RNA sequence: CGGGCCCCGAACGGCGGCCCGACAAUAAAAACAAAUGGAGUAAGAAUGAUCAGAA
């Protein structure tokens, strides 16, 4: 086995008080990689957050509401490293990598680019960055997982009503073709439409009820997994999580076992 | 002979430049420009000067009519 | 094989075609060869002999 | 040469109800209209053009027995 | 040429070896070979379907036999 | 071409090797003998295999 | 093999030993240099050899850029 | 023996026809189908008897603004169908498309916009030509094959326009629309009637209010029997005559062998 | 008679708002209403062709009209 | 009922207009009516079949008849 | 009796003025909102007055589950 | 009528998902809401009723 | 009435393999389970009911007498 | 030992001569965390003025 889990809780504390510290205990996996933290590390050291069988990792914005981002692990990785040389990435801790045998997963975290103007620069600033950190990561022999929330959404299978989001961001054109290119040119793979091509799969929707009930979601996680790993996809699902988290829980198993 | 429509319909993509989308047999797609092309390969330039062998090319699609 | 072809081409049937990774191409015959499928739909969306299962057209000829 | 010829032809002629599936595993349904040394017309419904090369097997939904 | 799998496919059909055939798309094929030829071989299961060889990949007998 | 040396060389040396196939399982075992379209490994059943669903053949030891 | 744009592009990069990430069709790469090939094979030499096959290679990525 | 005639004028305002008698030359020449373009009047004018040639059935739709445009045709016979507009608001809100269904022909006028004018009237010509290619690549597929009867402000070829030097700049050589017409021809398999049969220059349709212009013979060809591939192997010939101009355009005539019956 | 269908036809009728009739298969139908009955409407065009009403499938005014 | 249809019907039979009826799968039919009920409708073709009305879509007389 | 369900759905339907994405038997796809209705004629609005026959259609598609 | 009411009924009270063709050769499965005589609600993304006349074939899952 | 209910009765007492044939030409198979004034219930694996209005021709399988 | 090179038979085989198997040398890469699941997954063109298809 190997499963990995993504939620994105927007807040550790509230996810706490929605009762994800128990769900997570509850839900056996190998790793868990939660974003927005929203807190310092030494509020991560809090053993409140402490998963029982499970390593305690979390690296914080230099502002804690900024974002924050953090990594349980089952195991003891070989090394976790954060930070990738970038402005927008090391003073904010929006990058966080554990390492691993053979394979070596990542938790990353876009910004939204939905508040204003100067949030979409940044994160155009950010996916040109990456894409080159990324190209500078293609003859590396340890193949990845960028579990991450990408705040992007692939094909409009991703999205319903695409028609009106066109012009919203999270659906405009040149993050669209930024993350085509970053999948398709570069050889990188996603293991929930390889095993699963079927539409109306989302995680982010708007809290209020009325978006709930007619389930507005957009596609914003994404398992992007380097093409070693493409082969060993088990199946992918995305459970309709009561409230629990604005990014509802990306739940995939792999063939590939792990190992120190 | 064997290429008698598909080779003079590469050599238009390459002499126009236009930029084609490869997709391979295995779904990913591979956007880019044709720079040359043979009996069995096709050389796309981009960030990367690819070579792909033309057995696991599914479909081509020009971004613009030619 | 080629007389087959040739009618769908000729007679501008509505082909519907499944690859061996089977996405569900659409379009019309343009041209065909040994080796090569002018798919016409929009853009000339050529398809290779190799990569082709099935061919579905939309009314028997 | 000696096999596959006579037994579609067999197929054929009697008009045996046969059950193709593909390379990737899809199953499919229909009549050995015509053979061919590179493909096959498969008559369900509507007529479909399989190529050989993805063809897995061929299974028959009844028992042949050849010439 | 040609000249070990004929054998090898002769032998394993004259003692009717259960052989498990693993096609490309991982799927198991337990029977035995009732015949072979160029393109083809021809399975003994129930309703004993015709498969191709460029889908064929691998041809694991049961127990092992001896050349 | 240069397969035959290749896979001779592992015969004559009874090297185990670890053969991936086109759908990327991980098969391991000797090779006893092979032809133009076959190969004759040595493992515990001997799997016979066709050269038209090969990917890459590599030792475990150099 | 009548034009034979393969052979140029398998010659340079050899003859210059570039370090090549020749892809499979299955989704696996293989880092290393091509040492030699012919019709069907290639060698990679990556500390030992791969036979790795021509009709299974799905894209040649030289992480080195060739000039011709 | 069986033969059928077709004769296209743009009069650009039935008024100055009527005013040097049209109507005389029409009434004499024998022919099958006309097509009248660009009425520039309202439809009630076209009904009137005067404007109505005796024995051919009538039928005129114009744009909003009677000036604006509009066409007309004249049927020999009771076409099976009578229809007009395509769906954009560039040729239904101008009238500037009218087609007459018969059998398999089916005579359809086109009026394609100068874009001479002013610039929108170049986005206007833009636009429909964008809908018209997309409508006939939607359109190619079909069994009834048409005959898209109209002067299209363009020119094809070099064989259509001396001088191409000053042109170039000009209307009815510019590089989109030149372009857009051979993708018509061409690529779709689109031919026509006049090039098909006579490769000969110096013969235009179109040309400047200049009287030294007429008298050299600085003429334009933007009159094309745009006609599906289907009818182009029964094309007999064609002829124009230099008759002392109507409008700015010429009466294109031209004879086919099929016999057209209801 | 009918609460709207009836009133619709005579607005339709009254300003002979051309109208384009499409077929239940796809084809279309140009030409003003003429006249209309239970089961039959006159189109009034290059001839008195009648429809059936069983077969119309969406009746679309030329412009907007209201009842 | 058929206030419309059956003085139409008249009309045609009376005046034995040639009408060409088209019935919606497309198929095309030909020959004058001889005489016709509230259902089927006898034909003038040499054939002279029973149309069923259920079946028909359009009847466009070759002269427009009052 | 007949119009003891497909009535008052479609009334609140009308009310919500839910964008309905009507498909008609042929495959059309339509859209708009229902803007009246009564027994035998569907009334949708749009940028285009169109009128539909309830004999023709397959399915009224809306965009939001009504209660 | 006398058989279809209990046999529809049945195939809701189930909860039997039941797939309708339609004419043209479109599958539609869904879990039905309510019947009458001319409409059939299809659960599915969204309440799309069905008219009675429209439907070809009823093949439930079960 | 006088012929569509013996016919029915006959091929249900029966149990003659029907092949219902539907109006878009599909041709289907199975067994009648039991008949209806409006609908008839074909079982093939399971039931299925088939509408009437969707029925083009029934033809049995086998040549049935009438009483 | 086995790869690259030329040499020779009749697109197709192969044999001798050899060289190397540690690049007579990247004007420089903001950085290589370290080199068999398996008896088989295919929901709806906003509408050809009108499609008969054979030993």
């Amino acid at each position: 086995a190997m499963r990995i889990i993504s939620v994105n809780v927007n807040g550790i504390q509230a996810a706490a008080e929605r009762g994800l510290l128990s769900w997570l205990q509850a839900q056996n996996a190998d790793v868990i990689c939660l974003q927005d933290t929203r807190a310092s590390a030494f509020d991560l050291d809090d053993p409140s957050f402490q998963l029982d069988g499970y390593f305690l990792y979390a690296c914080d914005a230099e502002l804690p509401e900024q974002g924050g981002v953090a990594l349980y692990s089952r195991l003891q990785p070989k090394a976790v490293i954060s930070g990738l040389g970038f402005e927008t990435a090391d003073r904010y801790g929006r990058y966080l990598q554990a390492d691993f045998d053979k394979v070596s997963i990542a938790t990353l975290l876009l910004p939204s680019g939905q508040s204003g103007d100067e949030s979409l620069n940044q994160k155009f600033k950010f996916m040109d960055d990456f894409t080159h950190y990324l190209s500078k990561q293609r003859r590396k022999r340890r193949e990845y997982i960028y579990c991450g929330s990408l705040y992007v959404a692939h094909q409009k299978m991703d999205v319903k009503n695409w028609r009106e989001c066109q012009q919203m961001p999270g659906f405009l054109a040149p993050e669209r073709a930024w993350l085509d290119e970053v999948f398709g040119n570069l050889g990188y793979a996603d293991a929930l439409r390889e095993v699963s091509r079927e539409g109306d799969q989302f995680s982010w929707w708007p809290d209020s009820e009325q978006a709930e009930m007619l389930n507005l979601g957009w596609r914003f996680d994404y398992q992007v997994l380097t093409p070693g790993l493409r082969r060993f996809v088990r199946n992918a699902k995305l459970p309709r999580q009561p409230r629990f988290s604005q990014h509802a829980p990306l739940i995939v198993d792999y063939d590939w076992q792990l190992s120190i | 002979k064997g290429h008698s429509l598909q080779d003079p319909y590469l050599n238009t993509l390459r002499k126009e430049r236009v930029p084609v989308s490869i997709y391979l047999v295995n779904g990913i797609k591979l956007q880019g420009q044709i720079e040359s092309f043979d009996q069995f390969v096709i050389l796309l330039k981009n960030t990367v000067s690819q070579m792909v062998y033309k057995h696991a090319i599914s479909t081509v699609v020009p971004s613009r009519p030619v």
